[PDB]
């Protein structure tokens, strides 16, 4: 209820470790394949 | 016919992407068929 968010930005993103991680039980996108996420860049990436 | 996990059954379709989706088996977008599952645990589930 509380949510936390957290600003990140000014930098580089290897996005792919996350990806092949076999961590995550979900991984799902919704507009961005998990891969090929390496070749955007954003203005502004916030993580909840 | 395969080995695969349980939770990885879901991946044996045409879109999904996932571990054995990619890299294991990969069917077509147009694929024309059945997918058939059935835990076989007694068959090769040994302790250890």
């Amino acid at each position: 209820y509380a949510w936390n968010r957290k600003r990140i930005s000014n930098c580089v993103a290897d996005y792919s470790v996350l990806y092949n991680s076999a961590s995550f039980s979900t991984f799902k996108c919704y507009g961005v394949s998990p891969t090929k996420l390496n070749d955007l860049c954003f203005t502004n990436v916030y993580a909840d | 016919s395969f080995v695969i996990r349980g939770d990885e059954v879901r991946q044996i379709a045409p879109g999904q992407t996932g571990k054995i989706a990619d890299y294991n088996y990969k069917l077509p977008d147009d694929f024309t068929g059945c997918v058939i599952a059935w835990n076989s645990n007694n068959l090769d589930s040994k302790v250890g």
